[PDB]
RNA sequence: ACCCCCCCCUCCGGCCCCGCCGCCCGCGCCCCAGCCCCGUGCCCCCUGCCCGAGGCGGCCCCCGCCCGGGAGGACCACCC
RNA sequence: GGCCCCGGGGGCGAAGGCGGCGCGCAGGCCCCGCCGGACCGGCCUCUGGUGCAGAUCUCGGCAGCAGUAGCGCUACUCCGC
RNA sequence: GUGGGCCCCUCCUGGUAAGCAGGACGGGCGAGGCGGGACGAUCCGGACGCCGGGCCAGGGUGCGCCGCCGGGGCCGGAA
RNA sequence: CGCCCGGCCGCUCAAAAGACCUGAACCCGGCCGGCGCCGGCCCGCCGGCCCCGUCUCGAAACACGGACCGAGGAGCCA
């Protein structure tokens, strides 16, 4: 139920990269797009504009995809998949797919507790 | 968090204004007394023409929207200080609300301790041949209605304080006889060790 | 204020952040210390513990004097937590004595992201 | 069409009418002008409005409503006397007070108006004829009205 | 000096006095010269850091309409 | 088209909807609570009528404006009512 | 893809001249973020991944507004 | 069914699903809280920020298109 100690997690930006001028129009969604206009101020990157996406923000390769509790993730639906993917693993913890019912969440949870795997949505449906 | 009270006799308008503005922006309360005895360098006529040229500027289509030109020395000093404050922000407005400016010495300030700013006084700033004039007289030429009143009030109070000082002399001669508190000498010696 | 109650101090003022006319850096505060009119006379207040009182909750923030500024006795300081703009024009205390506040006077980037390679241990 | 007042562990009298052929803004102002009264005086006041002895003050829909002397102490200078709205609101008030008295032997002397809600309903669509061969609309704004009575708000 | 500024004259936030009648806040007074500058070229430097009431200076509060006439008037307002 | 170790997830609650955390430089993905009430996918190979802010775009709904602008042919009144 | 360019520095041609029109080596804007020149596509520096520390170019250092003192002088435009 | 004089209570049903599956946006009414984007700080201060798309040497332009919202909407095939 505990992972091995790791390097300290660094996020280079804490907020999300938001589309230009999506605060003025409901019809323009906040999902990121690349500015491509001839007089675009955010394309020119004058001062005071929103920050722009680039590969300089990527995470350190040893900590990328690591959840706050120090485990990497596997997403599973059946006891067969649980056993297979967590045969001799000490880096990932499991998660139950959202469509799995209460009846079988019981059985997955028992088998996981036996194996010694952490589950990240243990107490969803009581 | 006391107040600084400055006697504006002798001082140059712009130099005193710069001092007061910086002091206000450091969160200080400042009053200024005797604003009609502050000094503007140059010939009185040149000063006069400059202030009338200022007065010519108003909004053409409605003068109630226009720049307002105040005629009393206190508000002339206040407008000059606003020129050096960023008053359209909250910080600048607080600095303004911390100021006070006066013609003569009124009773609300008559028992404060006054100070001066010699590095902005005209007898140290201006060359002996340079002309100079006082704000009260420019104000009287541009429309201030109350010169004679301020002089009568100043005369009366100066006589009153001249009486007070005579008692003050002897009251000090008793205070000064306190060369007999050894609980004070036992530390004046310690002061001396460091001075 | 129940810890620094009896501690006498030299007075100071928080006048603003470090800035140019284009840019403003809120990591560093510009601070005025009374009786300090010279760059050379800043040696004595250099490296000293200081504090400011944040009105809400009445509690102090602790910090340290780091560096001179200009030719005229201004200093730079870094506080435990960067300061709000509301606190400008307020007073700063420079302590004559020593107080152990532990880690509680040092800035946040040095506290975390300082790179000791602090491995998250998990007990 | 459900109730908007969803308080629980209180003893209330409820009434309601859906799709009312009366001006929405007039009816809204009438209901807000009686909110908070005791039921006796709400009836007296509504009858006075009917007789032009008092007014309905107008917040929120007032461009073109005239200023009048009877608005002298209300917070605005604008009011009117909506007679069809007063008819509808009196009838709905009587229904609610009857409901509360018959559900508990509570008197009109401890009842107050504690809630109202007005909303816009689907209108009747007629037509009007404009110059140069054109046709434009001539709709109506009817309203949904509810009204709640109960014990003193504090 | 037909020029300019002020008075008279028009509007006028705010404020003051007087009628019927409680709260709070702060603690600091020489004057006048600078080619007499009269013995200078200092003080203060702790607004809490241990300060805390009279006198002297501030602050807050304090006052109806409807109704009908008119010398008043789009409605309002205004004067009775 | 296949696989999904006694044969993939589903009325012990599918798709969709409304709020909230997490992961990713990002396009996006994943989980939880509430609604809903019958279907849905991850990986490999195959196919295309495959991704919108704009076109005086098309069709539908609809706001401010606003209780606004506005309602020739002389004329009605009292009582039953 | 492009085959409408434009500006600066020096050198020129027509014109009274023009923020006019036509040519030349080199550079720039176009298609170049940042600071400064109050303000400007092109001037003065410097041409760009995301951050922490240090040094500082060009321009400047009464208050607005980040930054200073000492010393020696003086006190738009034509004939 | 009962009660007032259309309303309220409750009744069938797993459920009102009650003129009907789910029921988004734009826009609005009642109660409760407060008075544009980026950055720092817990939070109202300080700093920076012209309206996009387009043709153009050159657009914030007193150049043109665009009140709002949903769904559709343009290099495929021989
Ligand atoms: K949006
Ligand atoms: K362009
Ligand atoms: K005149
Ligand atoms: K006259
Ligand atoms: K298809
Ligand atoms: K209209
Ligand atoms: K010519
Ligand atoms: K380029
Ligand atoms: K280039
Ligand atoms: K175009
Ligand atoms: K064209
Ligand atoms: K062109
Ligand atoms: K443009
Ligand atoms: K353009
Ligand atoms: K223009
Ligand atoms: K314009
Ligand atoms: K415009
Ligand atoms: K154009
Ligand atoms: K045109
Ligand atoms: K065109
Ligand atoms: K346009
Ligand atoms: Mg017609
Ligand atoms: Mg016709
Ligand atoms: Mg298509
Ligand atoms: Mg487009
Ligand atoms: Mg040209
Ligand atoms: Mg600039
Ligand atoms: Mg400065
Ligand atoms: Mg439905
Ligand atoms: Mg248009
Ligand atoms: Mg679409």
């Amino acid at each position: 139920i505990h992972p091995l100690p790791h390097k300290i997690i660094i996020k280079k930006r804490k907020n999300k990269f938001i589309r230009f001028q999506s605060e003025r129009f409901v019809r323009v969604k906040p999902s990121w797009r690349k500015p491509r206009g001839i007089d675009s101020p955010m394309r020119h990157q004058y001062r005071g504009q929103r920050p722009m996406v680039s590969i300089g923000y990527g995470s350190d390769k040893e900590t990328r995809f690591m959840l706050p509790c120090g485990f990497f993730k596997h997403r599973i639906s059946t006891v067969h998949e649980l056993k297979t993917l967590f045969m001799n693993n000490k880096t990932h913890a499991a998660q139950i797919a959202h469509g799995v019912s209460a009846r079988s969440r019981k059985q997955i949870l028992e088998e996981a507790k036996k194996m010694g795997v952490r589950v990240l949505n243990a107490d969803a449906k009581l | 968090m006391s107040r600084i009270v400055i006697d504006c006799k002798g001082h140059i308008l712009g130099r005193l204004s710069a001092i007061v503005a910086k002091e206000l922006l450091h969160g200080h309360e400042v009053a200024l007394v005797r604003c009609e005895k502050a000094i503007i360098s140059g010939a009185f006529r040149d000063v006069k023409a400059h202030y009338l040229k200022k007065m010519h500027k108003r909004t053409n289509f409605n003068h109630l929207r226009g720049p307002f030109h105040f005629r009393a020395p206190a508000e002339i000093v206040r407008r000059t200080i606003r020129g050096m404050i960023p008053y359209k922000t909250v910080r600048g407005s607080d600095a303004m609300s911390r100021l006070r400016v006066y013609d003569g010495i009124p009773p609300c300030c008559a028992r404060y301790k006054r100070v001066v700013c010699p590095s902005a006084m005209a007898y140290l700033c201006l060359r002996p041949e340079r002309r100079r004039c006082e704000v009260g007289r420019v104000a009287h030429e541009i429309g201030w209605q109350h010169a004679a009143d301020v002089e009568r009030y100043e005369k009366r109070r100066l006589e009153e304080c001249d009486k007070w000082y005579q008692d003050k002399i002897q009251i000090d001669k008793k205070i000064a006889e306190a060369a007999e508190k050894d609980a004070e000498l036992q530390r004046i010696n310690a002061e001396l060790a460091k001075y | 204020m129940e810890e620094i109650k009896g501690k006498t101090f030299l007075p100071a003022i928080f006048v603003g952040y470090q800035r140019s006319r284009a840019k403003q850096r809120e990591n560093v505060a510009l601070v005025k210390v009374s009786g300090i009119y010279t760059r050379a006379e800043t040696d004595k207040v250099l490296g000293r513990l200081i504090a400011i009182i944040h009105s809400k909750s009445g509690k102090p923030i602790f910090g340290k004097i780091c560096r001179p500024h200009g030719n005229s006795g201004m200093v730079r300081a870094r506080f435990y937590t960067n300061l709000p703009g509301q606190l400008m024009g307020h007073k700063v205390r420079v302590f004559y004595d020593n107080i152990d506040v532990g880690d509680r006077a040092t800035p946040k980037y040095e506290r975390l992201y300082g790179n000791p390679n602090a491995t998250v241990t998990y007990e | 069409v459900k109730y908007a007042f969803k308080s629980d562990n209180l003893l209330v009298g409820k009434s309601r009418r859906d799709g009312v052929k009366a001006s929405f803004k007039n009816t809204y102002s009438t209901c807000r002008a009686i909110k908070g009264m005791g039921v006796k005086r709400a009836f007296a006041y509504l009858d006075n409005v009917l007789n032009h002895k008092e007014i309905v003050p107008f917040f929120k829909f007032y461009k073109g409503v005239g200023r009048h002397s009877q608005a002298r102490g209300s917070g605005t200078d604008k009011g009117r006397w909506p007679e069809k709205s007063v008819v509808v609101v009196k009838d709905i008030l009587k229904q609610a007070v009857s409901n509360a008295k018959h559900a508990h032997k509570k008197e009109e002397d401890e009842l107050y108006v504690i809630s109202y809600c007005v909303n816009r309903a689907r209108g009747r669509r007629r037509r009007t004829f404009r110059a140069h061969g054109r046709i434009s609309k001539y709709e109506s704004q009817p309203c949904h009205v509810e009204l709640i009575v109960g014990p003193k708000p504090l």
